[PDB]
């Protein structure tokens, strides 16, 4: 039931939300820390609720501040989708207790409590995975809380402070202290606040919510060990100077803080000059297939292979790949491709697998155990079957030794299984190791003739020749750009060139032995490389006791780019 | 850890109604197709009906189509059936069973028949006739 | 930055059956890589095409859950293995776990 409505205003965070980052004790020391905090002068979204989309995102960490006295604010629910498809948490903080239920609980519209049934929060899930309990002693004033989750660890910080009659957040500071830790360990992307409404009755509430971010702070400990001052490091150049000098006061003079760079915008890549198209039409259908004992092998290279058109050539169901994936064949670039085509019986398709044992496995076709490729088999009952009976396909039956990987037999002779020689006559202890396949249209499924094509790939050992046609990112110009050119990772500005690279140079370096002029493997063009502009930043300030005004200067940069 | 216990049954007149349930305790497979079988004295055990675990894609048999109404409840992790209009040909020993789903062709397909991982103790359903 | 102990032992004597053991599955497809020490139990039809899968494993519709095949006649790398890993949280809070040191 929807019976709660909400309004939003906005405020500046001033400077609040500094919590003891660690469990240690220090005194009269200016320390530096990097962690999640609420940046100073942030943009807090005041919520005013009266009696709605209360699915407030959680992000990395949440700072929740309230000033009400009726204790009408109670509980905090966290989750990712808050439905019966993904696991969700059930933190329900009441007067003096806390309970957790984490599984795929579904959630309704208004997560409120009747007041005390949480049935309006969850209904059911598969045998719930986890249930936990814990017992705290929880209790004109401001109440501030900070919740965060790091590496599957939920930690809560709190502080109760007195405030006079005022309408906004005050000045000054207030350190926060830890209360509870627990390792839930999941993706929480949203959370929800909860209130008390007695049956119902009209309700009023107001609170402030802010989102944490990773930052670097400098904190000052007094002689008593209590935090009394803190300065950000990514707010103003004066703040950066304070962070660098590791002091809260900056004397009259000029100091150097950090450096500025032109962050490159996009990224680009390289691919070679391949324009040929691999001939998959001739292999997948030729109105005739070689026998299993003499399988047809074709080598494909120096062309672009489009494996998406394979489905349109043969009437099969799905691919069967071991070293790679069927959907990941258009990205990797291979040196050579091998295609082995034959026709076998219906039940012997199972023998076409790595490390197989059987007549076909060790007498007709053997595959190395480290096969990295695909196998496609599909029925051939409408072309390889005759009412009289097909007899043009034969398979070997007897062999002295098992077949070596990727080895075929073509020689035909009279196999001997006795002491006396065969002498060219198929008498006793003399056999013919070539059995003709029997294919009929009335045979069972396991006996129907099946066309089988095995594709074997070669990894990047030689300059590759077979891969998909994705442009070399349509070479950009006059922009600082990231790039991964042929395994070379870096950034740079790319411009035209006036240098005469000789016919077959790929990289050309400088005195520093770093590249300055370049070709393109997709189109023979000559280009120049420069470093993106960068420099240093200096800050000129008077004495801190005089004024807070500062001046910023970029060293050795024309006053046009900045 | 995984146990299948079955409750219900008895002897009723033809055309009567019966409710029989089998409860799965300790089940941990994410995808599964629990199977249901019956065996009259002197005949082989055959499948009866099943539904998908993910959404409840129902399936029946020709002999028990419409008469055998089934539903799966994930709260108790048990299977419930409504059986009405009993005939003497339904006199058999009914066993409840659970098995894992098949993963072939990169899909979720529920299969029954043979190849069942787990089975129940079974009961007796008798029609006076 | 892992610090801890790993104990692995081949369990082909109990995790292999003559019919073939499919007790264990692995996820084959995922939109994004996994954060350290994170699992993934949610099961759905992976979509590899522009059109929605609509819960049917047809074209451009895959199952990101492939069953393992365990047999006692398979190779050593194909035999099932049982692994137990112990990881330690060092001294940041009041330590709770250590041996029987006499006070
Ligand atoms: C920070 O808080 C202000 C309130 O002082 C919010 O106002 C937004 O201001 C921007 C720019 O003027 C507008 O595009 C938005 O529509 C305003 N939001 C409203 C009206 O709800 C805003 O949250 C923040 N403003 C910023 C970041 O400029
Ligand atoms: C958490 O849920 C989001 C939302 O769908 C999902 O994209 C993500 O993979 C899940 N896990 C993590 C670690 O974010």
């Amino acid at each position: 039931v929807n019976l709660i409505t909400r309004t939003q205003s906005y405020t500046n965070s001033f400077t609040r939300g500094v919590y003891y980052p660690d469990k240690v004790f220090r005194s009269s020391v200016l320390h530096s820390t990097q962690d999640l905090f609420l940046p100073f002068f942030s943009n807090v979204t005041w919520f005013h609720a009266i009696h709605d989309n209360p699915a407030l995102p959680f992000n990395d960490g949440v700072y929740f501040a309230s000033t009400e006295k009726s204790n009408i604010i109670r509980g905090w629910i966290f989750g990712t989708t808050l439905d019966s498809k993904t696991q969700s948490l059930l933190i329900v903080n009441n007067a003096t207790n806390v309970v957790i239920k984490v599984c795929e609980f579904q959630f309704c519209n208004d997560p409120f409590l009747d007041v005390e049934s949480e049935f309006r929060v969850y209904s059911s899930a598969n045998n719930c995975t986890f249930e936990y309990v814990s017992q705290p002693f929880l209790m004109k004033n401001l109440r501030e809380f900070v919740f965060k989750n790091i590496d599957g660890y939920f930690k809560i910080y709190s502080k109760h402070t007195p405030i006079n009659l005022e309408r906004d957040l005050p000045q000054g500071f207030s350190a926060l202290e830890p209360l509870v830790d627990l390792p839930i360990g999941i993706n929480i992307t949203r959370f929800q606040t909860l209130l008390a409404l007695h049956r119902w009755t009209a309700g009023a509430a107001a609170y402030y919510v802010g989102y944490l971010q990773p930052r670097t702070f400098l904190l000052k400990y007094n002689e008593n060990g209590t935090i009394t001052d803190a300065v950000d490091c990514a707010l103003d150049p004066l703040s950066e100077t304070k962070c660098t000098l590791k002091s809260f006061t900056v004397e009259k003079g000029i100091y150097q803080t950090s450096n500025f760079r032109v962050q490159p915008t996009e990224s680009i890549v390289r691919f070679p000059n391949i324009t040929n198209l691999c001939p998959f039409h001739e292999v997948f259908n030729a109105t005739t297939f070689a026998s299993v004992y003499a399988w047809n092998r074709k080598r494909i290279s120096n062309c672009v292979a489009d494996y998406s058109v394979i489905y349109n050539f043969a009437p099969f169901f799905a691919f069967k790949c071991y070293g790679v994936s069927p959907t990941k064949l258009n990205d990797l670039c291979f040196t050579n491709v091998y295609a082995d085509s034959f026709v076998i019986r219906g039940n012997e398709v199972s023998q076409i697998a790595p490390g197989q044992t059987g007549n076909i496995a060790d007498y007709n076709y053997k595959l190395p155990d480290d096969f990295t490729g695909c196998v496609i088999a599909w029925n051939s009952n409408k072309l390889d079957s005759k009412p009289s009976g097909n007899y043009n396909y034969l398979y070997r039956l007897f062999r002295k030794s098992k077949l070596k990987p990727f080895e075929r037999d073509i020689s035909t002779e009279i196999y001997q299984a006795g002491n006396k020689p065969c002498n060219g006559v198929a008498g006793p202890n003399c056999y013919s190791p070539l059995q003709s396949y029997g294919f009929r249209p009335t045979y069972g499924v396991g006996h129907q003739p099946y066309r089988v094509v095995v594709l074997s790939f070669e990894l990047l050992h030689a300059p590759a020749t077979v891969c998909g046609p994705k442009k070399s990112t349509n070479l950009v110009k006059n922009k600082c750009v990231n790039f991964n050119f042929n395994g070379l990772t870096g950034t740079g500005v790319l411009t035209e060139s006036n240098k005469k690279f000789l016919p077959f140079q790929q990289f050309g370096r400088d005195i520093a032995d770093t590249t300055d002029a370049v070709r393109d493997p997709q189109t023979l063009e000559i280009l120049d490389i420069t470093p993106c502009s960068f420099g240093g930043v200096s800050v000129i300030t008077p004495g801190t006791n005089t004024s807070n005004q500062v001046a910023v200067l970029y060293q050795g940069v024309n006053c046009t780019e900045v | 850890q995984v146990q299948l216990q079955e409750s219900g049954g008895g002897l009723v007149q033809p055309g009567g109604s019966l409710r029989l349930s089998c409860a799965a305790s300790g089940f941990t497979l994410d995808d599964y197709a629990i199977g249901w079988f019956r065996q009259a004295p002197g005949k082989e055990r055959e499948g009866v009906l099943c539904i998908s675990a993910s959404g409840g894609s129902t399936l029946y048999a020709d002999s028990v189509k419409g008469r055998f109404t089934i539903s799966r409840d994930k709260d108790k992790n048990t299977v419930y059936l409504q059986m009405n209009s009993l005939k003497p040909e339904d006199t058999a020993v009914y066993y409840c069973a659970a098995a894992g789903r098949l993963d072939l062709g990169s899909g979720y397909v529920c299969y029954g028949y043979y190849g069942t991982d787990y089975w129940g103790k079974g009961t007796q359903v008798t029609v006076s006739s």
